[PDB]
RNA sequence: UGAAGACAUUGUCAGGUGGGGAGUU
């Protein structure tokens, strides 16, 4: 386990930004002085406390698993991809928001993009292919995507066109148990 | 269309200035950026390059003494941890 | 209720690591914010 | 053009009295300065906004009433129905003044001159101000129903 | 000489980890 260096940090947060506003918030101290860090481990970025960090370094590199909340993965070609395991974060400070039906919210846990007939809600001023996050009718987190066009564009479409390509859903739990 | 880092292409120098070059095949020493005061001057210009064009002046300005700022406070935690390394 | 009153009084020991000589009014008080955090705090799991 | 000229030299005098800090002056000025900006050029609207911020961390160097009106005025050039079609475009992010009238509250309760006796900003006492900033942050008049509820709380 | 105070800090052993630093193949 080791810590970013410049190239994985300017990568990484580069992927935030698409999603979230306030970044320096993740990069703050808190009421007791700790800070919440980045970690790699094996090709797989953790978010994590930096108390809890300095208390699992006794763990040895092969016998250590997981640390707090894992972002992604960076893969072979050098690209950071964001995970499920990253919506907590990401439904914190959500920029654009979408919300879907329950006739949307099922298709889109089985893997399937956001269709004009399921949104439920939009969020106003939203550029083409931006960083948007999936709720519910009940402001449950779904999961996370792009979207296809403007809200502006997308208002005139045809009720079976994509109005938000698919990227992460939380029946990604359902694959590793 | 191919990649120039697949390609040995030599590093040239431009009013961009070149650097100490790292030998190719051969360990490029990894530099961490765990420092917060280094995290900030990195989100600093990542949330910069993504707002992108500000009609106002004003606006304009104040996104880049954000960056500038942050270099400032960074460069003198650097300078006070090479003072504590000198002093080890 | 008590919270505005302690955070009013720790500006005070701010301004006066910095006012007065008055050491023995200021630890007067210290003890007294400390008597206000610690009823704040013993009630909290009741 | 006699609009243009007469703009520049009311803008001029708003500025300077910013500028030389004159209490009693300026709690009028920002009235003005809120029923003309939408009148001024595009560019110099986020000018305003950012001017605003200026005084406001000048003052957190009497001072709780400085801040609050400056907030207020911040609401209210907002509060106008073309600069709220010009959020996305022109960047005008409210976050600093929600922000610092939250870290505030905790202050200006301690403060006992907080009552002393058809306008917008330029009311005397001190808690309408505040009543007229938690108005606008909480009750606003466009997007009431869009309202993040943990700001709310 | 004023202030804090038997709590920190510090020191010695025995360990854990060490993709960072220095040496050998």
């Amino acid at each position: 386990m080791r810590p970013l260096t410049d190239q994985e940090m300017k990568i990484v947060l580069d992927k935030l930004a698409n999603y979230m506003t306030d970044l320096k918030s993740l990069i703050a101290p808190l009421e007791d002085g700790d800070r919440y860090v980045f970690r790699m481990q094996k090709d797989r970025v953790y978010y994590v406390k930096l108390s809890i960090a300095n208390i699992a370094t006794c763990v040895a590199r092969d016998k250590l698993l997981s640390l707090g909340t894992c972002l992604g993965k960076m893969t072979k070609s050098g690209k950071f991809r964001l995970h499920i395991t990253a919506l907590p974060i990401l439904a914190q400070n959500a920029r654009y928001k979408i919300w879907v039906k329950d006739n949307g919210a099922q298709p889109f846990l089985y893997g399937s993009n956001i269709v004009k007939a399921h949104v439920g809600r939009w969020t106003e001023d939203c550029p083409e292919h931006s960083g948007c996050v999936v709720y519910n009718m009940a402001d449950i987190p779904l999961g996370f995507g792009v979207t296809a066009r403007s809200t502006a564009e997308a208002r005139r479409l045809d009720p079976t066109g994509i109005v938000c390509f698919r990227q992460a859903d939380c029946g990604e739990y359902l694959r590793d148990e | 269309v191919y990649s120039e880092k697949e390609l040995g292409i030599p590093q040239l120098n431009t009013v961009t200035p070149v650097g100490v070059t790292k030998p190719k095949g051969k360990k490029k020493g990894k530099v961490f950026v765990d420092d917060r005061e280094s995290m900030n001057t990195i989100l600093a210009m990542v949330e910069a390059e993504k707002q992108g064009q500000i009609e106002s002046k004003i606006m304009r300005a104040r996104q880049l003494e954000e960056i500038r700022e942050a270099r400032r406070i960074e460069a003198e935690k650097k300078e006070a941890e090479r003072k504590a390394l000198l002093e080890n | 209720f008590a919270l505005p009153t302690i955070v009013a009084l720790k500006r005070w020991m701010k301004e006066m690591r910095k006012g007065n000589k008055n050491a023995k009014l200021g630890s007067s008080l210290v003890v007294l914010v400390q008597k206000l955090e610690m009823n704040a705090k013993f009630i909290e799991e009741r | 053009r006699i609009q243009s000229e007469i703009l520049k030299m009311v803008f001029a005098t708003y500025f300077r009295i910013l500028k030389a800090r004159v209490p009693h002056l300026m709690g009028a000025v920002l009235e003005g300065l809120a029923k003309y900006a939408h009148l001024i050029n595009q560019d110099f609207f986020g000018d305003l906004l950012e001017a605003l911020k200026d005084l406001i961390r000048d003052t957190d160097r009497d001072t709780s009433r400085e801040s609050l009106l400056c907030t207020v005025t911040a609401f209210a050039l907002l509060e106008g129905q073309d600069a709220h079609n010009a959020r996305s475009d022109l960047h005008l992010d409210l976050s600093f003044f929600i922000t610092n009238l939250y870290r505030s509250l905790l202050s200006l309760s301690l403060n006992p001159d907080l009552e002393l006796g058809n306008n917008k900003i330029n009311l005397q006492t001190t808690t309408v101000l505040l009543l007229r900033c938690l108005t606008s942050v909480l009750l606003p008049p466009w997007n009431i129903r869009s309202v993040p509820p943990i700001r709310l709380a």
